[PDB]
């Protein structure tokens, strides 16, 4: 954590130097704006898309690299397994997606930048190819998962309007600083929202919570949001959905500067539900948004398998159990930038170069075990899709680990997940060719690692006695609903080992010591 | 490293060499429009000014010297900008052919908002040049077009371009001819007016209306000028 | 909603395709395009039938991946955003939509609906960049950039690299995006160093992947979905006009690797 | 975001209108002023000149053509004059109405110590206004100033200005209404010739003084001629 | 408009020495006022053009000159001060004989302001 705060200056300064247009003040100099629940003025942004340009200053200066001949690209390719050898991740095993070919890269070094699993929830506001597969596929061949059930959710997500949708489009979660949120009393109403009487509805996180007024935490908001749309509400499209409603506001600030704070996301929310949040109360829902699990890595943002390297969102590394604003982009651009060139290194100068061919035993082993894998996809031929089985899957994990947990549910998910795996495994539909770009075929494949790393996601929240961040368990918080730490039995980073069984991993206790920052 | 020759390396260079030539050329059709509305004044004043053409800057430069540096400039800027816009043409069919659902379609259905400027702009531009060597072999040199003895060639310092003029827009076909290659001028002029200004990088959001404008108001009155001259003279308003 | 769809299949680069009818019989109007492909295909899926193969990533009109010619315009009927921003409340009960991929040269199809758009990787890789390493940026504020340009080259920079303008455009020219890029970085000082290079490069480079001119028609700023206005068009203008003064010449094209 | 329009929005920018008006102004005074330093060569001359104004460039322009854009020009430049200079002078009178010791007066003992400049520019441009009607309205159209039968006025292309200038300095009235804006207008251009590039921002320390010479070698000039003309005519120096 | 905090380094942008001179020149300027006093025409070009020269010769005001000058001329009829005749008053009788050199300084900017099409911003009322 500290490193990390110490090179964001240079990750802002080489940011600046490549060219991202972040906000300026009109003396030509850098201007710097407030998070929510921030007391400082710490971060630079572009107008709303400041993770845009800064992954285009970074996909310039990759164009660069390519160009310099340093760098070989390899778009629409997925690693699809990786290759250890002699103990040493020694290369990965990928598949072309448009002419479906497999191929065998080998390197000295292997570095893991595949992101979150934010995704094995079926309804999130990730990407849509957003998946595991490399850091599962990994964790398979040796890598811990550090803290695999740590995840971070959205408070202000546009919900979907059916089960065909996946994708929740995050909005700011400062919506909640100028919103009431509420649902119609009664179970069943047809009357517009704006036509309901202040009477009728159901103003809760005012009602209940009198505390935290107004500012509610994302976690115990989301959670009420999620409890009240789970007992029936019928307000969005398939009931999910809750009114943050903006008509008292609007009604005490100025419209014109409601507009200034608020009017790209009106209009982005306006365009994708067809609903103008100036008239009616606007509708939101939780959707998980950040994994701050993944692979455990030490110091040197080295895996438990020498020379794979894991960075960004794809390892645990210093999110800790909640990951603060601004600082999943700072992670990425610091292991980037400023760290992991020193620890490849130190790596790579202790090793020979070269010695590890593509015609390798272990090359092979893998390849064939992508090939089995892709022909037996191909030729269960069942009656559901794969998009039926994530569904399923990210319904579970959503009610059983999502952001409310507990021991029963947490178990009655790692009974059903299983089943489900089986029932993937014999009754899924995968049309199409293995040499062509089959997409479901993609789909098919993330599927099929996301419900082997959900089991191991469920038995961490299940082990894990105790709520840090945005793990909670019902068991262990406080009368006003807040997490609450056992410090002394579980101060530390819990790393899962693949012991070849899927419901009997590993745990690898790594102890946290605080001697700057106690823990209160 | 070879200068402004450079130009001639990039596709954007050739456009902004088609600017410039199309600069001269219309800085030279607005002066012959100009021009030729003499010829409503009579034929006194019309052949007193084709006269004076060739005896331009007398005093100080020989006969026909200022109208050849002008003829040689504007033979050059033609020679250029068919050129270039060969080459564009040929740049823009190539990237087409690949993605195309035939050979003449592009889409099964490309809706246009910004207008067919790509269609008139290359059709008139054939049809002009068509025109242009038509043109020069009508009025200039009287070999097509002309009855036998209809057609008098300037003979020392008298010119009988009135006489030309009246007797070539008699047959209805060159009247045709030259009113439908005034309207695809006319939408020349209109496109490339404000699009010589772009090309070469003198226009913004605040100059966007005001080129679209003198455009308009260049390419306006060209075309009732370069159709007025051929319709008067055919329906007898010039004799 | 009952929707009749006219979706290009194409089964490879090499193998010719053709529009094939399929009929939807409910719509929901707050579904987006791209749900309710994905809901076609799930129907075809389920039929037996190959499904549509289009890109996506995002769904938000950010990453760009989303490229679909729908009923004539990039990007669907309504302009300013992407084929994921656009929804089913823009059409009609019995409308025909008409799906395509993009058309040009320089933008092979792969599938249905899928393009490879490495061109524009190859115009980037071809100078659309700072050449600043990593460790040798002085600090933030030492070189002010003024709020108006600083606005600019965020209009400028605000292009997710989608090829609509490529596809709008007549001549299926890279004119807006290559623009936009050199827009962006010539607005900054930092941009200044190498920009009447990076220019002349960037062109060449369009030059060379097979994209057409501009003839200044402009439907790259109709459809685009970030509304990046001709005034880039107008500076990349500007700037080659001053490089070819400068006698500027075009480095080796970026050869596909 | 109106562009150069934007010169209206402000006091500074409406002196730069004036500024360049007052560029066109002097450049049509002095060239006038060069143009009826003629009369001296004779009736013959005169005419000649007055003539070769309407038939500028003749063999390529029409008659009157190149006059009547000079004319259009100047129209232009005395009204955006004017109403710059009268939106200027309210906007000092305001702000010098609220603290004054009377309508007439501002201090009760103000030494000026850089000149006069804004009194006589005021006075001498009210004056050269009028000046400019009434000799519109006596030289060009002869409808003032003139006994009946003394106006000749142009018919076909011979001119009789020598004439109407002869006849036209007759009454001493006339003659020292002349005088007087000539004084006024040697004040205005002995201020306005440097006041035009202090204004565009064209003036340093170091050619202060060479603006401030030319703009004084120009207002004499102007001055002697324009005074040479009416006491040469009255005197019967020309006849 | 530089915030407390974000200044760079005070030797990293290099002023030339004559350009330093010059903008002292200008910026000694103690807003007494008899700019407007002995104006004909009250006028505070004098002290507008000594400040807008004093920003507009120094690379940090240079960000923001062209609008500056534009807004600081509108302010100045906005207040109720008359237009320059050029009289030259002011600068005899400035306490710190600020030229007018600065009064063309100004009029050089305010003419490429309106070349880039620069709009005065809403004036700056009394409280
Ligand atoms: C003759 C040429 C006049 C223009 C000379 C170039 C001036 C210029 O700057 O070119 C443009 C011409 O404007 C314009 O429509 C001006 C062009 C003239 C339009 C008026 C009608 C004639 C305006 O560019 P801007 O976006 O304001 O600034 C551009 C800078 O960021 C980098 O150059
Ligand atoms: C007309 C030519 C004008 C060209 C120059 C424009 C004005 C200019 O720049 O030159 C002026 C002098 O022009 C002048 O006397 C020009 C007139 C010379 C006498 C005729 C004064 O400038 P300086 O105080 O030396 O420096 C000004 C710089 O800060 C530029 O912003
Ligand atoms: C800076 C370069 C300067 C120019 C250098 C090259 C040009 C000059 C040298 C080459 C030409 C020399 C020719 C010299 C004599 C020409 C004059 C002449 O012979 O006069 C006759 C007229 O001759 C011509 O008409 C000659 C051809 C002139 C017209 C050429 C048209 C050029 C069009 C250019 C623009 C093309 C389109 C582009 C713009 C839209 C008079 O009539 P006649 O005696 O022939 O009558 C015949 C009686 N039976
Ligand atoms: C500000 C400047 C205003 C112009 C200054 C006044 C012009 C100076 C000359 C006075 C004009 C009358 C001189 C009479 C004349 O032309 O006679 C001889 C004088 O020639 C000279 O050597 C003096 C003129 C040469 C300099 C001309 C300067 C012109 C400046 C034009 C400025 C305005 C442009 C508009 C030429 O011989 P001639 O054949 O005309 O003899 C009399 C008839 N047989
Ligand atoms: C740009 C568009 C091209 C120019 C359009 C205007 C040119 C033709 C104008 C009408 C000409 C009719 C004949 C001349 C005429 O009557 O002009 C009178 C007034 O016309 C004007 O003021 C015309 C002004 C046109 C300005 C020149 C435009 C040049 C365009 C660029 C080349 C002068 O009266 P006058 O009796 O002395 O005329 C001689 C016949 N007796
Ligand atoms: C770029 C714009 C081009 C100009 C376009 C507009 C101008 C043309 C259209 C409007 C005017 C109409 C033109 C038609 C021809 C008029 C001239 C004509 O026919 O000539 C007569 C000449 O008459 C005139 O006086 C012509 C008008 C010129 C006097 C106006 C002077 C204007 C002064 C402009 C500057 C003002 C002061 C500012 C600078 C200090 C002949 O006299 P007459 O024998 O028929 O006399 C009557 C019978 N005895
Ligand atoms: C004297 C007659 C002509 C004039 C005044 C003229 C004027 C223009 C102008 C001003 C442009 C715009 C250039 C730019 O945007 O930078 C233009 C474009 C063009 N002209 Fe011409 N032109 C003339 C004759 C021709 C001829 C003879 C041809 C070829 C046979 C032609 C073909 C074109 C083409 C193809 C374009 C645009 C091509 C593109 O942008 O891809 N024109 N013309
Ligand atoms: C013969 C035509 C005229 C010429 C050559 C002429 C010339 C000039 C010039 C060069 C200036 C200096 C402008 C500047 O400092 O930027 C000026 C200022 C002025 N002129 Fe004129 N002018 C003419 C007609 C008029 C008329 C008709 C009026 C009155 C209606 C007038 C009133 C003024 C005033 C009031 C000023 C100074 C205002 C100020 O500086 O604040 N002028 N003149
Ligand atoms: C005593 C000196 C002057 C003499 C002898 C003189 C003589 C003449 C004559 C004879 C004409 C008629 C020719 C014509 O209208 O085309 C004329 C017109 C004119 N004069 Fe003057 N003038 C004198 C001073 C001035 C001054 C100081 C101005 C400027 C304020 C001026 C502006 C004009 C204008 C605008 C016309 C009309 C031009 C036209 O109609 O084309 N004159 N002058
Ligand atoms: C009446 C005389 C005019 C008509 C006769 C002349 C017509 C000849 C032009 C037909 C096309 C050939 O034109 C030729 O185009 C090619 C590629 O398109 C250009 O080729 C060059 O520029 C293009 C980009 O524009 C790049 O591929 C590269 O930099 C280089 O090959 C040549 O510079 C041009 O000479
Ligand atoms: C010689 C005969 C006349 C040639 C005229 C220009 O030549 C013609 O230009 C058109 C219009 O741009 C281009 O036509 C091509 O591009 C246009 C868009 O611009 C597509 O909509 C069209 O489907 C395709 O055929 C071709 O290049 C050529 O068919
Ligand atoms: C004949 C020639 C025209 C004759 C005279 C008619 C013109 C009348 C001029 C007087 C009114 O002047 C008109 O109003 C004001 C002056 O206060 C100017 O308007 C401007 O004034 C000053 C700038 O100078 C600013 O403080 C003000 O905010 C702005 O509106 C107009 O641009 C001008 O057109
Ligand atoms: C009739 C119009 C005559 C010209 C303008 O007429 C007059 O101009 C003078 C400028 O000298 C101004 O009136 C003047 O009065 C005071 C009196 O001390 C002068 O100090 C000051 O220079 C000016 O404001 C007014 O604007 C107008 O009353
Ligand atoms: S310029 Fe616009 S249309 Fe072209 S790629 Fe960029 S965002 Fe897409
Ligand atoms: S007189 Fe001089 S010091 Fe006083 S306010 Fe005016 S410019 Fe400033
Ligand atoms: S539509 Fe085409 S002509 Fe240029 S401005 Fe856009 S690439
Ligand atoms: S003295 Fe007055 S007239 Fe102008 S130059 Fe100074 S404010
Ligand atoms: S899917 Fe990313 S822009 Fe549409």
């Amino acid at each position: 954590v500290y490193r990390l705060a110490q090179v964001s200056v240079n990750i802002i300064d080489q940011c600046v130097a490549q060219g991202v247009p972040f906000a300026r003040e009109y003396g030509g100099l850098l201007d710097n704006r407030s998070f929510g629940g921030a007391q400082v003025a710490r971060t630079f942004y572009a107008r709303g898309q400041t993770g845009q340009q800064l992954l285009l200053g970074a996909y310039q200066a990759l164009s660069r690299q390519i160009a310099a001949g340093t760098v070989k690209m390899f778009p629409r390719t997925e690693m699809l397994d990786l290759v250890v050898v002699d103990g040493r991740a020694r290369g990965i095993i990928t598949r072309d997606m448009v002419t479906g070919k497999i191929t065998r890269y080998a390197a000295d070094a292997v570095v893991l930048a595949t992101g979150g699993y934010g995704n094995v929830f079926y309804l999130s506001t990730n990407a849509k190819g957003c998946n595991a597969t490399a850091i599962w596929r990994a964790h398979r061949r040796g890598a811990f998962f550090g803290n695999p059930c740590f995840t971070q959710i959205h408070p202000t997500c546009i919900p979907v309007s059916g089960e065909y949708q996946s994708k929740l489009t995050l909005m700011s979660e400062s919506l909640r600083n100028d919103g009431r949120i509420w649902v119609p009393k009664k179970k069943g109403d047809t009357r517009r929202p704006q036509d309901i009487p202040e009477s009728e509805r159901d103003y809760y996180l005012e009602e209940r919570y009198p505390s935290f007024g107004n500012l509610v935490p994302r976690d115990i908001a989301s959670r009420a949001a999620k409890q009240v749309c789970d007992e029936g509400r019928g307000v969005g499209p398939g009931g999910l959905g809750v009114y943050l409603d903006f008509a008292d506001a609007i009604k005490r600030l100025g419209r014109q500067k409601i507009a200034e704070r608020y009017g790209n996301l009106f209009d982005m929310y306006k365009q994708i539900t067809g609903e103008d949040p100036y008239e009616t109360p606007m509708r939101i829902y939780p959707a998980v948004h950040y994994t701050m699990g993944g692979l455990w890595v030490d110091y040197n943002l080295q895996s438990t398998i020498p020379g794979l390297f894991v960075i960004g969102e794809a390892n645990f590394s210093d999110h800790g159990a909640n990951r603060l604003g601004a600082s999943a982009l700072m992670q990425g651009l610091a292991d980037g930038y400023f760290i992991l060139p020193y620890t490849i290194a130190n790596f790579l100068a202790q090793v020979k170069p070269g010695g590890v061919s593509i015609d390798r035993p272990e090359f092979a082993e893998a390849e064939a075990e992508i090939n089995q894998r892709i022909q037996r996809l191909l030729s269960i031929r069942g009656k559901r899709t794969v998009d039926s089985f994530h569904r399923e899957l990210g319904k579970l994990m959503w009610d059983k680990c999502g952001m409310a947990r507990n021991a029963a549910g947490l178990r009655e998910a790692l009974q059903r997940i299983p089943e489900i795996r089986a029932e993937f495994w014999e009754n899924v539909n995968v049309p199409g060719e293995a040499n062509d770009l089959n997409q479901a075929l993609e789909k098919a494949g993330r599927v099929a690692d996301f419900l082997e790393l959900a089991e191991l996601m469920c038995l961490d929240a299940l082990h894990r006695e105790e709520s840090c961040g945005g793990h909670f368990r019902e068991e262990y918080q406080t009368p006003d609903g807040e997490a609450l730490r056992n410090d002394e039995q579980f101060s530390y980073v819990a790393a899962w080992e693949f012991t070849g069984d899927l419901a009997k991993p590993r745990l690898h206790k790594e102890p946290l010591v605080f001697e700057y920052v106690k823990p209160t | 490293m070879t200068g402004v020759l450079t130009l001639t390396r990039t596709s954007v260079g050739k456009k902004v060499i088609m600017a410039l030539t199309g600069f001269v050329l219309v800085g030279f059709v607005v002066f012959h429009m100009y021009g030729n509305l003499k010829m409503y004044q009579g034929p006194e004043v019309y052949n007193a000014y084709a006269a004076g053409l060739r005896e331009l800057g007398y005093p100080i430069f020989g006969h026909e010297h200022l109208l050849w540096i002008a003829r040689f400039i504007l033979l050059a800027s033609v020679f250029l900008h068919i050129w270039a816009a060969t080459s564009l043409t040929l740049q823009s069919r190539r990237s087409l052919q690949a993605s195309s659902i035939s050979t003449v379609r592009r889409y099964g259905q490309h809706k246009r908002q910004s207008g067919y400027a790509d269609y008139t702009m290359r059709f008139g531009g054939v049809l002009i040049f068509f025109f242009i060597i038509y043109h020069i072999l009508h009025l200039t040199f009287g070999v097509v077009g002309y009855e036998p003895g209809q057609f008098i060639h300037p003979h020392g310092d008298v010119y009988e371009t009135y006489n030309n003029v009246v007797y070539g827009f008699q047959n209805p076909l060159i009247v045709g001819f030259y009113l439908l290659t005034m309207v695809f001028l006319a939408l020349h002029l209109y496109h490339g007016v404000w699009s010589m200004f772009q090309t070469l990088g003198w226009n913004n959001r605040t100059y966007d209306r005001l080129l679209r404008g003198l455009a308009i108001v260049v390419a306006a009155a060209v075309f009732i000028g370069n159709i007025s001259f051929p319709l008067a003279v055919y329906f007898g308003f010039v004799a | 909603m009952k929707i009749t769809l006219k979706i290009w299949r194409q089964k490879n680069r090499n193998t010719p395709g053709e529009f094939k009818t399929y009929v939807m019989d409910n719509v929901n109007p707050d579904m987006s395009f791209l749900e309710m492909l994905d809901v076609l295909n799930e129907d075809l899926m389920s039929r037996g039938e190959e499904p549509v193969a289009f890109d996506h990533d995002c769904r938000e009109g950010i990453c760009g991946m989303c490229s679909l010619m729908i009923n004539g315009v990039a990007h669907g009927p309504k302009n300013a955003i992407t084929t994921c921003q656009l929804h089913m409340r823009s059409f009609k009960d019995g409308d025909t939509i008409t799906v395509e991929p993009w058309r040009a040269s320089a933008f092979p199809i792969l599938k249905d609906l899928v393009v490879d758009r490495s061109a524009f990787d190859r115009i980037i890789q071809a100078g659309g960049y700072i050449s600043v390493s990593t460790g040798s940026a002085p600090d933030a504020n030492t070189i002010p950039v003024s709020k108006v340009a600083a606005d600019r080259a965020m209009d400028a920079a605000a292009c997710i690299g989608c090829g609509a303008c490529v596809a709008a455009c007549p001549n299926g020219s890279a004119m807006l995006f290559t623009a936009a890029k050199v827009t962006h970085l010539a607005l900054l000082p930092q941009g200044q160093p190498e920009r009447y290079q990076r220019v002349v490069n960037m062109v060449a480079q369009a030059d060379f992947e097979g994209f057409g001119n501009c003839t200044n028609i402009g439907e790259c700023a109709a459809v685009c979905p970030k509304e990046i206005s001709l005034e880039t068009i107008a500076q990349l203008n500007r700037d080659l006009v001053m490089a070819a003064l400068r006698g500027i010449e075009p480095n080796t094209p970026i050869v596909p690797a």
